[PDB]
């Protein structure tokens, strides 16, 4: 059973069972804005991230496609000879 | 099974309209209102904290030593 | 009761009282063994006290940037 | 994806918890669930990228406070150990989101418990993944905040807001040592980064380190439940299930674990403070076991069990080898998260209920809770080649290579602590699924049975198992409690790891003894807790459903009964507290409001003064009787005492004397 | 017109209108709640265009109009960054203060909207003033207004409030007066730019010290002076509440920068172990008197006094974070303060009649968005992180333990007694059980204003606790010009 609660009381949160018939339409809006934001910070975590070791080329180092530091040296370090 | 959101918000009923009392007005647009604009005006406010001041003569005093790199020597 | 109308409470009565025999309460304080030796404990002696050890200790030490072979003892 | 892992759970618990009315109850859960994983999965590859590949990463975005020498910047940073302690943190989070979404489906208020568990994952990962002790001071009390609003998350109930108090309260202690320790720090070094505190620490005077070191160690003492400030863990199982796995069991336990490993570089170059870490944590061992053994709920063992684990690695700090704390920290996650979360079916299999004076049965009932139990209860006991003997197995060993004293007595203690803990190992796995049916028969009715005639469809209630959400993370977390100790124990241990020459932790090479660890150790210590183990399991499976009446018996003696309660009563370290500690503290603020603010500050104050001076004013005007003679009389008394005065060269002191005594007299009445 | 004399101005002008527009329209009261918010709105615009154009690294009074009329006691107006922050909290405080009342006077509202209206100018002119005898006129010059604030529209026991608040702030007054004309006699003047730069004997700051000390403890209030705020903050009406815990609690503040750190630096130096005693002693005391308080305006009222020590220890520590710590708790407690009265004054007195805490229980199940503001107010007043109160506390504590480690470390305790005072009261009000079995009819939730009154304080204190640099880099420069100390190697340059 569900407990009796009173139907005047508005929390953000949404209360006791809410659901409201639109929830898989919200549920898509809010995930694109968290989507957005999560770009918007990976953009900023690319540019800024400081190392001062370089990775090798053969090993997993998947951050090496976004970020500037890396590409701006594996840029340089490719011109040889 | 789940039920649907429910409350007043500002305890208004579902049948009427929230009523202004008169400090609206002034408040949203007066009050918060010119909070946003001197934020505006905050973001082209010139820099005159003594820190950053003091940065640029520590810089250049540390470029007179082998602590830091002068980007333009002599 | 107030300017304003407010909600219907169950003002208990017993709640009531109380909180009127605490606002009323230093109408009726006595100077006694008791009432003397707390004030007494409260107002000088542990306050005296701490004065004591701020002004015994007051320069005793510096933290900045000691080292190994330095003592942190200032005075 | 660096700071995408910091900024993710807490986007997570914004819309969740500030918008669960607008995605609703599935909306919260599809969104915490998936933000956490997407985090999760991003810190494995993190794993990769700076453990294995030895890339410290920086990020530092804006400064926070900035005053002369302090710089504090909202600064992130990426070593060998943060990356290893965010992958427990999400990896369980992730299992415990999950698993949620089963345990609190009859919960009203299922937005706002998710909200909460990707806000206390944002705080758990801001604590560690700042460059500065103030940033991490955040997640420190961020955590703390999360853990108050979880546990009182059944807020109606006195009890729980009890629990939320002594959560909130006991922490703060240990906070205000850590600010002290902070202090310390600003006023030697200027800042407190982590790259300059460890910079200079071989430099500065060695009583500094001291007053440095003791100080956080207390603050470490108070959020890893270290025997002087541990209350607050077992009062904190009174919130959801998921809540004790995640936050009270595997996380924010080890914050405390996690401050110490972090100021390795520090508290390395203090061998008073580490030899504080070795006992402190060698006491709590005996400590938390005996007090477990001796507890009637389920979870209230548990919470026992988990204080012992982080006293072998606050007991492995002590040993300047806190790699093998590390160690144990990630393998003593799974094995509880699976401890409890397991538990928690089971408590949802009966009635809501967690007694263990009324469970049996359910061997049957529950085949695949009790299976997970097993695999968690050998983790937990160490038994060999399963992932709690990697690290479990090798505290105690370290403690014998250390060839002094203070190492050999450890062992003993946690060897005693090690013996006890099997026992309540063997009392939940016992009397939940291989002792007798002590529950009612409403728990074991099963339709092949023939007992209802009418209703057949409803009213049986056969204490079935959970559906898929509750079992998944279960059988993940079986799989880590068996093959992820052998898999990195390599990582940790092996015998030269470079696994943290990015100083991430530090040893300095005098405290060394790992080497004698491998070689120096006689066989038979080594092999010694595995005897103990698999001996003392079968005295106590002895002990019960074959003998069953010896213990009794003990228990029914005057030498056991006050024992038994003493034991159970957790060494009266609450009865002290709560009467000579809190109450004190409260009647302190009774006797100051009702003897000095209502009292004597009122009568030696304004109060005294109104009434001492009406009094006064009304005696004067007294004399005021307009009767002309009378007035004739007194301005020939005034007269003929300023002729007194000045004729007779009197002393000023004379005439200041006499207008106090005319003031006393008129202040008598009459 | 100088903008410095624009701020005391409009106020004014509110309160010709207020009093005069009925002579042409029965005017409505709705109006004259309009012109008095109006008015300080403008109020709040003037000073935000003042510091934009305020300059953070000048030691030059800014914003200064040459008056070159003398006379006997005329009024110089001027800012730097230690004011700056003081003036700001003034104009951003009084219009919450004025919405904290739209609806729960409703009776002689041109009287409580003209004496509000004047207290801002006052209050004002008290950060403004570059003369010692100003800022005494001006400190002093609110008690009338005040005395009859609390008389018109105070509680039960406003008559009692009333008159000690007036008392103990005169006695306390003419002690500081005492002090202020000795100072004039000897240099000529009270001028700041000049008074400054003398020099007083040893002796003559430890007598001038006493004088202006005993004034600043009956204003902190230092526990054992506090009777009058006990009465007062919680007898007051809601807008006075605010404005005196908010504003009038900082002018005792302020003027330690003005009146003793730069003219009695040895005094001061000598006097810190008597000074961190009785800051020491009020943080206890204190503390445990608000664990047993039963009235939830006097509970919050108690925490004023624990607070205040805390940055009363930091103003005395020579240090550049304890002085910037002080300012900031200074500020920090003026918002979260304001809000907690709201709470407390506002919202469950307005409901209830009542302010015992024992009638109260459970209250998040009907009132989640007041909950949702009372806890984040209960976190900022125990100096929880990421609000503006911790920046404040953490800056402030060092100092005092630095300055003296003994002080700081049972200062340091306050950590403790905060969260636990501020928990135990926000667990009994809206935890604790299930809706208090005393209410009869149900309770409505936040109403908008509420809401907008309450998110307004909790964001300032929010976002100057993620960055509280927007007030730090003003006061960088002028702080400095107040320590008193040299070092070995840097003094005496040649
Ligand atoms: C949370 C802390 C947890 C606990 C950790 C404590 C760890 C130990 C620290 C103890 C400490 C730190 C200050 C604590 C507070 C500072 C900041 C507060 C915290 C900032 C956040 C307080 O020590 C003080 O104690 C005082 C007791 O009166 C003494 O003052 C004076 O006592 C009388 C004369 O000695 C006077 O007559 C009296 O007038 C003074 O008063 C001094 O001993 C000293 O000032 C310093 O202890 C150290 O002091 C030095 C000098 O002694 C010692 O060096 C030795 O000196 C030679 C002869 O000594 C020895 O031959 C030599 O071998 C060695 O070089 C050390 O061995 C050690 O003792
Ligand atoms: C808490 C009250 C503090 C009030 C601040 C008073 C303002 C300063 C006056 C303090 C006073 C007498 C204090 C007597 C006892 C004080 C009250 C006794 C207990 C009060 C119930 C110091 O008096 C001493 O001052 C010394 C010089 O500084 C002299 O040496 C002494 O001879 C002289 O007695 C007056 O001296 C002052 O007068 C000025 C001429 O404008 C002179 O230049 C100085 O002479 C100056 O110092
Ligand atoms: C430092 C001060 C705070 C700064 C941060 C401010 C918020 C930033 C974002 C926080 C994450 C989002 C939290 C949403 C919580 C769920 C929403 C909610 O309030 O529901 C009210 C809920 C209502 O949810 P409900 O839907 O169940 O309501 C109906 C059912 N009843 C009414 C019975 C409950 O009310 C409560 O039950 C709890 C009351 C207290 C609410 C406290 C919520 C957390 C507030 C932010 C905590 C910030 C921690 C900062 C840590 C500092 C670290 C140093
Ligand atoms: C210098 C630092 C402090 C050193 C001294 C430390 C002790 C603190 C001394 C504070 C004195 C100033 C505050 C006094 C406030 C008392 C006001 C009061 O009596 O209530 C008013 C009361 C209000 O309370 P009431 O209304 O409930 O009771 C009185 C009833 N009627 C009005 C009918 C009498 O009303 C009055 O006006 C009656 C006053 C009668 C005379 C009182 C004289 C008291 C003031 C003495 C000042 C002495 C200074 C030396
Ligand atoms: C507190 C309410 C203020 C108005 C509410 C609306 C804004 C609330 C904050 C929302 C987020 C704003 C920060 C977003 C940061 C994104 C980057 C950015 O925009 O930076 C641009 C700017 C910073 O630009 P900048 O740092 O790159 O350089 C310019 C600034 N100087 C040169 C001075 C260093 O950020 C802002 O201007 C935000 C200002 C927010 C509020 C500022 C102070 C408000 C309180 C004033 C009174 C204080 C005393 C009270 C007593
Ligand atoms: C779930 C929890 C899992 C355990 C959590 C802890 C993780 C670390 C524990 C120990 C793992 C040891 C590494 C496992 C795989 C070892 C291996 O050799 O994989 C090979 C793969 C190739 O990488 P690469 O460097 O390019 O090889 C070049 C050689 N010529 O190397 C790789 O990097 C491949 C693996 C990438 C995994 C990414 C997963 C994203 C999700
Ligand atoms: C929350 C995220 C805020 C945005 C993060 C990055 C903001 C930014 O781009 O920088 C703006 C400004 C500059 O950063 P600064 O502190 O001056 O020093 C950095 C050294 N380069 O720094 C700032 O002014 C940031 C101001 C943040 C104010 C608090 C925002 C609270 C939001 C809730
Ligand atoms: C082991 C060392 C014990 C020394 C002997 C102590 C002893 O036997 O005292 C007797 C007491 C009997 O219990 P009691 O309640 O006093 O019986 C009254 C019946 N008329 O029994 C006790 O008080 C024993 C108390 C045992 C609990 C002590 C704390 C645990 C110690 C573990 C070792
Ligand atoms: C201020 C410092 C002390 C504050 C409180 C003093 C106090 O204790 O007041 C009590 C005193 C006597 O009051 P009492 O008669 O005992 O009570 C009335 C009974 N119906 O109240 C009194 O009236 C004591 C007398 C105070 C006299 C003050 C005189 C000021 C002028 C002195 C001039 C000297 C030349
Ligand atoms: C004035 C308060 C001090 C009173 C001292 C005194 O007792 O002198 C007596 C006289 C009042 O006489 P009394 O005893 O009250 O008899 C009245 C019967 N109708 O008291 C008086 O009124 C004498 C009036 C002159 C007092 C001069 C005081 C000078 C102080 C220096
Ligand atoms: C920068 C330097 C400034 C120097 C001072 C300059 C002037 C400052 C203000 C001084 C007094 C100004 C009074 C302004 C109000 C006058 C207009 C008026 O008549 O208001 C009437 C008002 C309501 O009464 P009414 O509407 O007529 O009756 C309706 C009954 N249903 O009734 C009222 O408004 C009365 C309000 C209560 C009394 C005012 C607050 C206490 C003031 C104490 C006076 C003594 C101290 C003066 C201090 C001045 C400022 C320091």
């Amino acid at each position: 059973p569900k407990i009796p609660y009173p139907k005047h009381v508005w929390s953000p949160a949404g209360g006791w069972y809410a659901q409201p018939a639109n929830w898989k339409q919200n549920t898509a809006i809010f995930g694109l804005v968290i989507f957005g934001i999560t770009a918007m910070v990976w953009k900023y975590s690319a540019e800024h991230e400081v190392r001062h070791k370089m990775p090798e080329p053969d090993r997993f180092y998947p951050s090496r496609y976004w970020v500037k530091q890396i590409k701006d040296y594996e840029r340089a370090q490719k011109e040889k000879q | 099974q789940y039920d649907p959101p429910t409350g007043w918000l500002w305890g208004v009923r579902p049948g009427e309209k929230y009523q202004n009392e008169g400090w609206e007005g002034p408040f949203f647009y007066g009050f918060w209102g010119s909070l946003i604009v001197f934020a505006i005006a905050y973001a082209y406010k010139p820099d005159t904290s003594i820190q950053t001041w003091a940065l640029e003569e520590a810089r250049r005093r540390l470029e007179a030593e082998g602590i830091l790199e002068d980007p333009n020597p002599t | 009761m107030a300017g304003l109308q407010h909600y219907k409470i169950a003002m208990d009565p017993a709640l009531v009282r109380l909180g009127s025999m605490i606002s009323n309460r230093y109408k009726y304080f006595r100077w006694t063994k008791r009432t003397a030796l707390v004030s007494f404990m409260y107002v000088v002696v542990v306050p005296s006290t701490i004065g004591y050890l701020a002004y015994k200790t007051d320069g005793l030490w510096d933290l900045r940037a000691k080292r190994r072979g330095d003592l942190i003892s200032e005075r | 994806m660096y700071l995408s892992i910091i900024i993710l759970p807490l986007l997570g618990s914004v819309v969740s918890g500030f918008f669960g009315r607008k995605v609703g109850v599935s909306g919260a859960q599809l969104i915490t669930c998936s933000s956490v994983i997407i985090t999760t999965i991003l810190s494995i590859i993190a794993f990769f990228e700076v453990g294995f590949n030895n890339i410290p990463v920086t990020i530092n975005i804006f400064r926070w406070i900035d005053s002369e020498w302090f710089i504090i910047n909202w600064g992130f940073q990426y070593d060998s150990l943060t990356v290893s302690m965010l992958i427990p943190v999400l990896i369980i989070s992730s299992l415990v989101h999950i698993y949620s979404i089963s345990y609190m489906s009859s919960d009203p208020h299922n937005q706002r418990f998710f909200s909460y568990l990707s806000l206390f994952t944002f705080m758990m990962i801001i604590l560690v993944t700042a460059n500065n002790y103030l940033l991490m001071f955040v997640g420190w009390e961020g955590v703390g905040v999360c853990s108050y609003l979880l546990v009182s998350f059944w807020f109606t109930r006195i009890a729980a807001n009890q629990s939320s108090i002594s959560a909130f309260l006991t922490n703060r202690v240990g906070d205000c040592f850590l600010t002290v320790g902070m202090f310390a720090i600003l006023w030697s070094l200027g800042n407190l980064d982590y790259a300059t505190v460890f910079s200079l620490a071989p430099y500065i005077n060695s009583n500094v380190v001291i007053i440095i070191g003791i100080c956080l160690l207390i603050g470490a003492m108070a959020k890893s439940s270290q025997v002087g400030l541990h209350v607050w863990l077992p009062m904190a199982m009174e919130g959801p299930t998921p809540v004790s796995a995640l936050i009270h069991a595997a996380t924010m336990v080890t914050a405390g674990v996690y401050l110490l490993m972090r100021s390795s570089p520090l508290i390395e170059y203090s061998s008073t403070v580490l030899l504080l870490c070795l006992w402190l944590g060698a006491i709590t061992t005996v400590f938390s076991s005996l007090i477990g053994l001796f507890q009637q709920d389920i979870k209230k063992v548990i919470a026992y069990s988990t204080m012992s684990q982080l006293g072998m690695m606050v007991l492995s700090i002590g040993l300047s080898s806190y790699n093998i704390a590390l160690f144990h920290l990630v393998n003593h996650a799974f094995y509880k998260a699976l401890l409890f979360l397991g538990a928690g079916s089971v408590i949802h299999a009966v009635a809501d209920n967690q007694d263990f004076r009324k469970f049996g049965g359910l061997i049957s009932y529950l085949p695949l809770t009790y299976s997970v139990m097993l695999i968690a209860s050998l983790s937990l006991v160490a038994f060999p080649f399963m992932t709690g003997f990697y690290s479990k197995d090798f505290i105690l060993e370290s403690a014998y290579g250390q060839f002094s004293f203070s190492g050999v007595a450890v062992y003993i203690i946690a060897t005693i602590g090690a013996i006890f803990t099997t026992l309540y190992s063997v009392k939940v796995l016992y009397l939940t699924f291989l002792s007798n049916p002590n529950g009612p028969r409403t728990y074991y009715r099963l339709a092949i049975d023939n007992f209802f005639s009418a209703q057949a469809i409803k009213s049986y209630k056969p204490a079935h198992e959970g559906d898929f959400f509750l079992t998944l993370p279960l059988v993940i977390l079986a799989l880590f409690s068996i093959f992820f100790g052998f898999i990195t124990k390599d990582i940790f241990i092996g015998l030269g790891s470079n696994f943290f020459v990015d100083n991430s932790l530090f040893i300095h090479p005098i405290h060394e003894i790992m080497i004698d660890t491998e070689f120096a150790v006689p066989v038979l210590f080594k092999l010694l807790p595995f005897i103990f183990t698999i001996s003392f399991s079968v005295i106590a499976l002895t002990l019960s459903e074959l003998l069953s009446e010896l213990v009794i018996y003990f228990k029914f003696s005057r030498f056991g009964y006050n024992i038994f309660g003493f034991f159970n009563q957790r060494f009266l370290i609450e009865f002290f507290y709560n009467k000579y500690i809190t109450n004190l503290i409260l009647n302190l603020g009774g006797q100051i409001t009702k003897i000095l603010d209502k009292g004597s500050i009122e009568l030696f104050g304004p109060y005294g003064l109104e009434r001492g001076l009406v009094k006064l004013s009304k005696n004067i005007s007294s004399l005021s009787t307009s009767h002309v003679t009378t007035y004739a009389l007194y301005i020939l008394v005034g007269f003929i005492l300023y002729l007194i005065y000045n004729n007779l060269l009197l002393d000023y002191s004379y005439l200041l004397l006499i207008i106090i005594l005319l003031l006393l007299l008129m202040m008598i009445g009459e | 017109m100088s903008l410095l004399y624009v701020l005391l101005i409009i106020p004014i002008i509110g309160i010709f209108l207020i009093s005069t527009i009925d002579s042409f329209y029965f005017f409505n009261v709705s109006y004259y709640k309009k012109i008095a918010l109006i008015t300080t709105i403008l109020n709040l615009i003037v000073s935000l265009i003042i510091y934009i154009l305020f300059d953070f690294s000048n030691n030059q009074f800014q914003f200064i109009q040459e008056n070159l009329d003398l006379s006997f006691y005329d009024i110089y107006l001027g800012v730097d960054g230690v004011s700056i922050y003081f003036v700001l909290l003034t104009t951003i405080i009084m219009p919450i203060a004025l919405v904290s009342n739209w609806n729960s006077i409703t009776n002689n509202i041109k009287s409580y909207l003209i004496i509000m209206l004047l207290l801002e100018t006052l209050l004002l002119a008290v950060f403004l003033v570059l003369d010692v005898l100003l800022f005494y006129i001006f400190f002093e010059s609110i008690l009338p207004p005040l005395f009859i604030l609390i008389g018109l529209f105070g509680s039960s026991n406003k008559v009692r409030a009333s008159f000690y608040i007036f008392l103990y702030t005169l006695l306390g007054s003419l002690f500081l007066l005492l002090s202020i004309l000795t100072m004039s006699s000897i240099v000529g003047t009270t001028y700041f730019d000049v008074l400054l730069k003398s020099s007083f004997e040893y002796t003559t700051q430890l007598f001038l010290f006493f004088g202006i000390f005993i004034a600043f403890a009956v204003k902190t209030p230092v526990w054992g002076l506090n009777s009058w705020l006990l009465r007062a903050h919680v007898e007051s009406p809601l807008g006075g509440s605010i404005v005196l815990a908010a504003i009038v609690l900082k002018l005792s503040l302020y003027g330690v920068f003005r009146l003793i750190l730069p003219i009695l630096p040895q005094a001061s130096l000598n006097l810190t172990y008597i000074v961190y005693a009785i800051g020491a002693i009020t943080v206890l005391y204190a503390s445990f008197s608000t664990l047993r308080t039963v009235d939830v305006k006097e509970l919050i009222a108690y925490s004023s006094v624990a607070h205040a020590a805390i940055y009363l220890m930091g103003v005395f520590s020579n240090t550049i974070q304890g002085l910037e710590g002080a300012i900031l708790l200074g500020l920090a407690h003026g918002f979260v303060s304001s809000g907690l009265f709201i709470c407390a004054g506002g919202i469950l007195y307005d409901r209830t009649g009542t302010r015992l805490i024992y009638f109260f229980r459970g209250l998040t199940q009907i009132m989640p968005l007041f909950s949702l503001f009372f806890f984040i107010l209960c976190l900022g007043n125990a100096g929880t992180p990421l609000t503006l109160n911790f920046v404040g506390e953490f800056m402030s504590l060092y100092g005092t333990l630095e300055r003296l480690p003994i002080a700081g470390m049972l200062a340091s305790t306050s950590i403790i007694f905060s969260a636990a005072y501020s928990i135990y009261m926000y667990n009994r009000i809206a935890f604790g059980g299930s809706v208090s079995l005393y209410f009869i009819d149900c309770f409505r939730d936040l109403t908008k204003r509420e809401f907008f009154i309450l998110f307004t304080l909790v964001s300032f204190t929010v976002i100057l606790g993620i960055y509280p640099s927007f007030v730090l880099d003003g006061l960088h420069y002028n702080i400095s010009s107040v320590v008193y100390g040299i070092e070995p190697n840097a003094s005496y340059l040649t």
